[PDB]
């Protein structure tokens, strides 16, 4: 009857699976300063990895694995994307600068004159980051509209990295050349990817697989490979498993670029308990005792 | 590093003596004195609770002290009754009448001071006397009350050694006189303040465990006492026996007692055995632990779930697979982690030694430091207050030159107890 | 030639350091009766051994030891032993009673009536070295004569040998083997006041070793006499460049300058390996690449911290037995590409490493096999802070409520030098962070 | 990578390897010994004290 501790109450997602593991009749919640937990629900930044895996006959697992902030905070991505071999000065991320305060579009907050974006930046004080935007994206007929995809991928404690099969679109209801209809028909201003590939089909001949998954599947797989080493936990003395959200925006000529790298991610509504099951089934119960995933191999 | 043994009054003389003569047993020594034992680990330590003597015979270092004569005859007619040395038969004649104020203000004035000669004397030829050892009963009056009296003096004398008590809660459910409740707060009230620690030994958990659990109709003070040594045996192995933790009286005071009034532990036996019947499939390590902290293996009458545990003592005695003891006793606590307080971290240390006591193939001792003990001590206070709101009784001890006020500084003062025991219930 | 004094304090110290003698003694050919055929050089010499041996006229050859210790129940078994021969009886010192798990009580208490006993035989060893380099001292964190004397002990030792290096093996407590409730509390205030009187100090997680001889040893309850046994292997290599010919870390001072840039961070990682089990035949024999790069796996160190997230400031490499410079070389760079070895950047992204060709050296019938190739890496990473991590919120948790404070206060010590000595491990984990992101 | 320092022995080899280049006085002790066993006397003796009422 394994036990578990919650230390996040603003996630999403998690509330879920912390609900679930209560109802398996199997598992029970201790108080977020017990020691004596199997499971850590951890908070966001400062998550004590230092601490974990030390409790004697404990087996200790927690949802966060430490240096991931290397793929999702936006001035590092950059710098992993640029530096490791691995990932080449690459195909499919657009050209970023980072930048520190102390047809040439851009977004950091958009526009064609460089000034405008280095007085912004520096009026602000944080450091930032420039990168090429997309001029000529895929507009959702009808509407000549922008879109953007978020694939969530969980990785488990042997790091098996999991595709959710589950997309989803966030849709821009009139892009136009000129923060209106450019930052982002269906309900929530969302479409799924059943809608998205049928759609992919009559407008453009094609499939969803083969025009967009493909480079989503070859990008997902590329990066969590190239911070393998850095944050695997094979061999350590505690374990971790991470749900990332990877967001995705397909250009003209159905070319995926992957955008952010969101490691705190929350799921669209109508697949949380689906997406939240998966994650016991596959990244909890897997240590502690058909499938919704595309195991991306390496 | 000798301990010293001092025992008071029929509860402390009868209960004393079951001890001495369960732990001669197991360290191989007859009733004339003599060792014909097997293994060597019953005489590597045999010095803690025995005066080695000429013609290498061993004497318990055991003052017997009384103020009527009579219960130590009994002792001194018992089959260890010659082991004790003759000398150390402390007493006096006139009794003190289940009354605290006589036996600790009038009483047992007359014959303190002759106690604590022979203590004297036991202290030479100490290397380094760890402390006093003290038997008794709470709700009389010579082991309440010259008890408690003779446990102010020893530690005026020798300020700076452990104080060590097992003294016996009055219950209803085995009593002698209505006045009992007087003399247990009026003890208490010193016990918090001059010992450093004292086993709660309740005398309703000894009744209930008889009657229910080992299933007796009608149980006797033989079968209290039996219980009594095993328990008392049971928390003494550390000290007695050799092995990993070598034990001492100040590093138990130590690692027990987070706060200094909080020092009053619920002991714990298990298999409960019954006098005479011996059931012949020893325990599994599984079996002892879930036993030894089952409220229905607990000497005193609160049950732990009601309460924390500040911290907690285990041992293991006999054969057995110590990682089999490990990871049953961290299962233990892993499996129901929210009663040991989070804020003493990894409070529950375990020991474990080979020998076991007699009769018994597998044994689990358990000693606890928990929150609950409160629950012991309200039960005290009400019995007491019921009388005292009404002044009852109160002439036997007003007569003897006690005053009311006395009496309130007492109750205030368990009172003041109970709060305390409940300020770590929450944190 | 220079020699050094070793000082073992509380039973973690002695037998810790008996631990030692048996091993340096098989290592180099001193039987227990101090006899030494190979030593020619017979009553003296200023040969590499003599750095922890002194000769004696009758040919003994004599630890440059002292044992001390609150409780004679320790060093009595020391005195009795298959080495007692090996060291004169004025090395091994007893008192009475022991300072129960009590820092204030070992320090301040007990401490203030051997502490001069002792310096006094600490000079005697002194008398007969003809320069004195400095002392290693052995304790543990959690003992209270572990942690109060050597704190009061170390203080003097600046004191009366202020212009020597002072080295520590420390035992970092874990509960699996725990005895004490309070190590928290003997932890925090022994740090904090020896951190300025050692020069570099060793600490070897008792948790990590205890997994190290189940897993590897496959010993299902390892012993403190499992544990130590292992701990001089590590405890061997790390000095025998002392007691050897060499010319990698010849002498305590180069100790810190090789591994100890900043004064404060002064805590390098022990990572040994292969430790093979005696019992497992027909092993397979571990590379120079094999066992370097398993310097780099966590379940090898002696803390168990993740090194990829810190920054590293020193690094050397102590093979013994069969290793060539070429083969450690080969192993380092495809390691380099392999792992997540970042140094800060105002150091040098190297490894200072030494061969030592007497191969690994086993007590017989001991638990650990005889290997052909043995390496200790010794790392500076930032990440051992883990450990102080760890350590303080023990101490936080305990200390909110006062738990215990009043065992300490009534030895004389006051609340304060718990915040105080706390103040100190929380300026401490900070230069830790500073220093590593 | 460049090797540097490398001394030879009988007993062994040492060497180094570089993959990239940088970018209380006796007296006060035994003053606060005092105080601190002043402290003791004083609680004992306090302890003597409400014992000898
Ligand atoms: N590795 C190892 N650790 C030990 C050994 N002996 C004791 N320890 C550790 O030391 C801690 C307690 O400190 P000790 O050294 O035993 O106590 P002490 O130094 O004798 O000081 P006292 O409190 O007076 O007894 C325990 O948590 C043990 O883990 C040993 O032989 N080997
Ligand atoms: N290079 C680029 N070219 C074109 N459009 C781009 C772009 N980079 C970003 N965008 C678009 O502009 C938006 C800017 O938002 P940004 O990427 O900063 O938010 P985010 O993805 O961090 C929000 P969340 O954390 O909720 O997912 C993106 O979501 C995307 O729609
Ligand atoms: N368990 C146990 N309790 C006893 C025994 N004898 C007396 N008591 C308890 O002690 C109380 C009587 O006090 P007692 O010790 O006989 O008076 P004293 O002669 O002044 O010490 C009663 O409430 C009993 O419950 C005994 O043999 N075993
Ligand atoms: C709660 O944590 C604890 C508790 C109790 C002790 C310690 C730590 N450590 C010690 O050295 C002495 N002590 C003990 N003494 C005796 Cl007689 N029996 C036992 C049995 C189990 S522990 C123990
Ligand atoms: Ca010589
Ligand atoms: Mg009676
Ligand atoms: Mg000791």
């Amino acid at each position: 009857m394994y036990t578990f501790v919650v230390r996040d109450e603003n996630s999403s997602v998690y509330a879920e699976v912390s609900r679930l593991l209560l109802a398996t009749g199997q598992w029970k919640r201790l108080r977020k300063d017990n020691p004596r937990f199997n499971l850590m629900l951890g908070e966001r930044n400062r998550l004590p990895f230092g601490r974990l895996g030390h409790e004697p006959g404990l087996v200790q697992l927690v949802n966060y694995y430490r240096g991931a902030d290397k793929l999702c905070r936006k001035a590092s991505l950059v710098k992993l994307i640029k530096t490791s071999p691995e990932l080449s000065e690459c195909t499919w991320f657009p050209e970023s600068y980072v930048i520190y305060p102390t047809g040439n579009v851009w977004i950091a907050l958009i526009s064609s004159e460089a000034s405008e974006l280095l007085d912004f930046i520096d009026e602000q004080g944080q450091v930032h980051v420039i990168q090429k935007y997309l001029e000529k994206p895929l507009l959702l007929e009808p509407g000549h509209r922008k879109f953007d995809i978020r694939s969530w991928v969980l990785v488990d404690h042997l790091y098996n990295i999991y595709l959710y099969r589950e997309g989803v679109l966030r849709t821009s209801s009139p892009y136009n050349s000129a923060k209106t209809c450019h930052l982002t028909y269906e309900e929530g201003n969302e479409m799924f990817f059943e809608e998205f590939n049928q759609y992919l089909m009559d407008a453009l001949n094609t499939t969803l697989e083969n025009s967009i998954l493909l480079q989503i599947k070859h990008i997902i797989r590329s990066c969590l490979m190239c911070i393998e080493p850095a944050i695997s936990t094979k061999h350590l003395h505690y374990q971790s498993f991470q749900l990332f959200g990877f967001d995705f925006m397909v250009d003209e000529e159905l070319k995926v670029w992957l955008i952010e790298v969101n490691g705190a991610p929350a799921c669209a509504q109508k697949l949380y308990a689906e997406l939240c099951q998966g994650i016991v089934d596959v990244a909890i119960s897997s240590v502690f005792p058909t499938s919704i995933f595309i195991k991306l191999h390496h | 590093r000798e301990i010293v043994h001092i025992q008071a009054g029929q509860c402390g003389n009868q209960i004393g003596a079951k001890f001495w003569e369960v732990i001669s047993d197991e360290h191989g020594i007859d009733p004339t004195g003599s060792y014909h034992g097997d293994s060597d680990l019953q005489l590597e330590r045999i010095n803690v609770y025995y005066n080695e003597a000429t013609g290498n015979k061993y004497v318990p270092r055991a003052i017997l002290v009384d103020l009527e004569p009579g219960t130590m005859d009994s002792v001194r007619s018992g089959p260890f009754g010659q082991i004790f040395r003759p000398d150390n038969f402390v007493f006096g004649q006139s009794g003190a009448g289940n009354n605290w104020a006589k036996g600790h203000y009038t009483e047992g004035a007359e014959l303190v001071d002759s106690v604590l000669d022979v203590v004297r004397k036991e202290s030479e030829s100490c290397d380094c006397l760890q402390g006093f050892q003290l038997t008794h009963s709470l709700g009389g009056g010579t082991g309440s009350g010259m008890g408690t009296l003779l446990i102010s003096k020893i530690r005026e004398e020798y300020p700076d050694r452990i104080m060590n008590t097992f003294s016996v809660m009055p219950s209803p459910k085995v009593s002698d006189t209505v006045v009992e409740p007087y003399n247990a707060t009026l003890s208490v009230h010193q016990l918090v303040e001059n010992t450093d620690e004292t086993y709660c030994i309740d005398n309703e958990a000894l009744y209930d465990i008889c009657f229910r659990t080992l299933k007796l109709t009608t149980p006797t003070y033989g079968d209290l006492n039996h219980l009594v040594s095993a328990t008392m045996s049971g928390v003494t192995t550390c000290l007695r026996f050799p092995g990993q933790l070598n034990a001492d009286l100040r590093k138990l005071a130590v690692n027990m007692v987070p706060f200094p009034r909080l020092h009053f532990f619920m002991p714990g036996f298990a298999p409960l055995t019954s006098r005479g019947s011996q059931q012949y499939r020893a325990l599994t390590v599984p079996e002892l632990t879930q036993q030894m902290f089952d409220s229905k293996n607990m000497m005193a009458a609160c049950d732990p779930r009601h309460g924390r545990y500040l911290t907690v003592a285990a041992i293991f005695r006999g054969r057995m697979s110590m990682k089999e003891v490990d990871e049953q006793m961290l299962n233990v606590q892993n499996k129901n982690s929210s009663y040991f307080v989070e804020w003493i971290p990894n409070n529950v240390k375990t020991a474990v030694c080979d020998i076991p006591p007699r009769g018994l193939k597998m044994s689990a001792t358990f000693i606890g430091n928990s929150t609950a003990i409160q629950e012991l001590f309200k039960r005290i206070s009400e019995q007491f207050t019921a009388m005292f709101r009404r002044k009852a009784f109160l002439h036997w001890y007003t007569g003897e030159g006690m005053d009311e006020m006395e009496f309130t500084e007492a109750e205030s003062n368990m009172n003041d107890l109970v709060s305390e025991y409940q300020q770590y219930q929450d944190a | 030639m220079r020699e050094c004094i070793s000082i073992h304090v509380g039973q973690a110290g002695v037998q810790i350091g008996n631990a030692c003698w048996e091993l340096y003694c098989l290592e180099h050919g001193i039987q227990p009766d101090g006899q030494m055929p190979s030593d020619k050089t017979i009553g003296g010499g200023d040969d590499s051994f003599n750095t922890f041996f002194s000769e004696t006229g009758a040919g003994k050859h004599v630890p440059r030891a002292v044992f001390v210790d609150l409780e004679p129940t320790v060093i009595d078994e020391v005195r009795t032993g298959t080495y007692r021969q090996l060291f004169h009886p004025e090395q091994l010192i007893t008192g009475k009673e022991d300072a129960a798990n009590n820092y204030a009580r070992g320090h301040y208490t007990i401490g203030k009536e051997i502490i001069d006993l002792v310096l006094d035989r600490i000079r005697k060893l002194a008398d007969q070295c003809t320069g004195l380099q400095g002392f290693l001292v052995f304790h543990s964190f959690g003992g209270g004569t572990g942690s109060g004397f050597t704190s009061l002990l170390m203080e003097r030792l600046s004191v009366d040998y202020g212009k020597k290096s002072k080295l520590e093996f420390s035992i970092y407590p874990a509960p699996q083997v725990s005895t004490a409730v309070v190590e928290p509390y003997n932890s925090i205030l022994t740090t904090h006041t020896t951190l300025e009187h050692s020069d570099c100090a060793f600490m070897v997680d008792n948790e990590a070793i205890y997994d190290i001889c189940r897993r590897n040893l496959d010993i299902e309850r390892p012993t403190y006499t499992n544990l130590n046994r292992l701990i001089s292997q590590i405890v061997s290599s790390i000095t025998a460049s002392l007691r050897f010919d060499g010319a990698l870390n010849v002498d305590l001072t180069e100790f810190q300058t090789n591994l100890v840039p900043y004064p404060r961070i002064h805590f390098p990682l022990a990572t040994y390996a292969p430790v093979i089990s005696a019992e497992k035949a027909y092993h397979e024999q571990l590379s120079v690449a094999e066992i370097t790069n398993a310097c780099f796996e966590p379940a090898n160190q002696m803390v168990k911290c993740d090194p990829r997230h810190g920054k590293y400031m020193a690094c050397c490499l102590l093979y013994r037995g069969d290793v060539v410079p070429k083969d450690v070389n080969a192993a380092i760079a495809t390691i380099k590409t392999k792992r997540s070895i970042q140094f800060v950047d105002w150091c040098p992204t190297g490894f200072k490493v030494g061969i030592n060709y007497q191969p690994p050296t086993v007590v017989p019938g001991g638990d650990l096999a005889k290997v052909q190739r043995a390496v200790c890496m010794l790392s500076n990473t930032t990440a051992i802070a883990e450990a102080w991590a760890r350590l303080d919120h023990k101490f936080d948790l305990m200390y909110a409520k006062r738990a215990f404070v009043h065992w300490y206060v009534g030895e004389g010590m006051e609340e304060g030098e718990f915040s105080e000595a706390r103040e100190d491990m929380a300026a401490l984990e900070k230069d830790y962070e500073e220093v590593g992101v | 990578m460049e090797v540097i320092e490398l001394n030879k022995c009988t007993s062994g080899q040492s060497f180094e390897v570089i993959l990239k280049p940088p970018s209380p006085s006796l007296e006060e002790i035994q003053k606060k010994l005092e105080a601190a066993e002043e402290r003791r006397k004083y609680q004992e003796a306090e302890l003597l004290k409400h014992l000898a009422e």
